[PDB]
């Protein structure tokens, strides 16, 4: 009971972070792959 | 009476097994799923399938074959045909690649 | 920077909409093509662009490397020569840092201009050395 | 550390990293040097060149006065790596990374 319940409190320790990275590359790579525009603003007019 | 190919672009950046083009200025294009030749010599070419066709006109690629020896700033023909390979019954008792080379 | 009324006038439309002698994807060495080429059409004048560009490619020879990065065109005195619209072009990629794109922004101008003009450009592929010969 | 040049101001500060904006010109800082923050007229905090950008943005990790620093500082480049004192002048003594007693 003591060895099986450090498995349990071990695994979910480890399932919350690699969801969260998951997540977190996901969001990563869209941001990556958005690129900003031209700027159209009043260059000059500063 | 020219064995005429269609020039889609160039190659911009390789990174691995894979590669992305830019189109040349006032070209036909290329085709979503379609077989491409990158021209690594004048008269030997390195097979590319298209994946990605991004809003900026680059093109993504899967290469094949011979990708050690493409280069970036080499010309792209688009043959603008699906991937058709080699079939039959004198295939059998032979070994072959995807692309259907013995 | 002072630009001129009419090129304030352009920039603040919807140019981007407009109609062009070819369809070009949109992209970002597109955007200031288009931009060129919409002011040139209203002068009628086309050359004068082109001239521009090739000023602009001698100066850069001169350059220290990485001349885009630390890039000043107001202060420059080789872009002191060039049109209104090209030198505000220019400032206009300088101010988003973009002024690596200046060799091929001219190849899409260069591209418009020869649809307008109705020429077709062949490139002839020869080995360094080996163009003496294009008879064939 | 002694200072030689200005290389920049500082732009962005998120927590102990942050992150400078080139001075006129881009004269350059070396890779894994140690810079000098201008906090105060006087105080200098220490901050160590990690990543050095395309655009010529300097990735800097801070190391003290971290609280002191601010957005539009001056940025001053010792171009030498990290070096402390060492021998037996400091036997029994306290010190910290940067070798401040």
């Amino acid at each position: 009971q003591q060895r099986t319940s450090s498995l349990y409190n071990k695994t979910r320790q480890f399932g919350i972070t690699a969801a969260l990275i998951e997540i977190l590359s996901a969001m990563s790579s869209l941001e990556g792959n958005a690129m900003k525009g031209v700027r159209r603003n009043k260059f000059w007019e500063g | 009476f020219f064995k005429t190919t269609e020039m889609i672009g160039y190659v911009h950046s390789i990174d691995g097994t894979i590669a992305t083009l830019i189109p040349a200025p006032g070209n036909p294009g290329v085709a979503y799923n379609t077989i491409i030749q990158i021209q690594v010599s004048p008269t030997t070419f390195a097979a590319g399938l298209v994946f990605n066709l991004e809003k900026d006109g680059r093109i993504g690629i899967i290469l094949m074959d011979n990708i050690t020896e493409v280069q970036s700033g080499q010309k792209v023909m688009a043959t603008g045909q699906l991937l058709h390979i080699p079939v039959g019954a004198g295939v059998l008792g032979k070994v072959v690649n995807p692309l259907g080379h013995e | 920077y002072t630009p001129p009324e009419g090129l304030k006038k352009l920039y603040a439309s919807d140019f981007e909409n407009s109609k062009y002698p070819l369809n070009i994807v949109p992209s970002d060495s597109v955007l200031f093509a288009k931009f060129l080429y919409k002011a040139a059409e209203e002068k009628g004048n086309f050359d004068n662009i082109l001239s521009d560009f090739q000023k602009i490619a001698a100066a850069a020879s001169k350059l220290p490397i990485f001349w885009e990065r630390t890039a000043v065109v107001e202060k420059i005195p080789e872009f002191k020569q060039l049109s209104e619209p090209t030198f505000f072009t220019l400032v206009w990629m300088q101010n988003n840092g973009m002024l690596e794109l200046i060799q091929e922004v001219a190849e899409v101008y260069e591209t418009f201009v020869n649809a307008k003009q109705k020429k077709a450009v062949a490139k002839i592929f020869v080995a360094p050395g080996g163009e003496k010969n294009v008879e064939e």
